[PDB]
């Protein structure tokens, strides 16, 4: 006993508590990071739409103005 | 009458430890460092999410502006 049992118990309890904290941290990490991922996926489609639209608009308007 | 009898004494084997104080301390230190790293990652991830949310509005505004300008120019052209 003496330092033996007290060290065993105290270190085990503290390690368990810390590990539970890490588990919760990782869960929250995963949730928020998934939200960020879907947010970027949302960005992508509108980026593509904008580039296609601007390219077509500039080409068509330049041709139309030059021909006139 | 050489009939003898005895009594017994007991000893306790050492409790389970004396290997839980060298790897243990290193384990605790590593756990603390991992906790600090996780906190820092939390903060950085929240900041990145805020920045992405900020970007979204400008993205939508530019899309709307370009679409409206193109439609107006087409309408005036014809």
């Amino acid at each position: 006993a003496l330092s033996e049992i007290e060290t065993r118990h105290s270190e085990i309890i503290k390690l368990e508590n810390s590990i539970r904290e890490l588990h919760d941290m990782f869960m929250d990490m995963a949730m928020l990071v998934e939200s960020q991922g879907e947010m970027i996926d949302r960005i992508e489609y509108n980026v593509e739409h904008a580039v296609d639209y601007v390219e077509r608009a500039v080409s068509d308007t330049k041709k139309a103005v030059k021909y006139q | 009458d050489m009939r003898n009898e005895l009594e017994e004494m007991q000893r306790r084997a050492d409790q389970l430890a004396d290997e839980s104080l060298e790897s243990t301390r290193r384990m605790l230190q590593l756990v603390e460092e991992s906790k600090d790293a996780g906190i820092r990652t939390l903060v950085m991830l929240d900041e990145q999410g805020e920045q992405l949310e900020r970007i979204e509005e400008g993205m939508d505004q530019i899309n709307k502006d370009m679409k409206e300008a193109e439609k107006n120019l087409t309408d005036l052209g014809k």
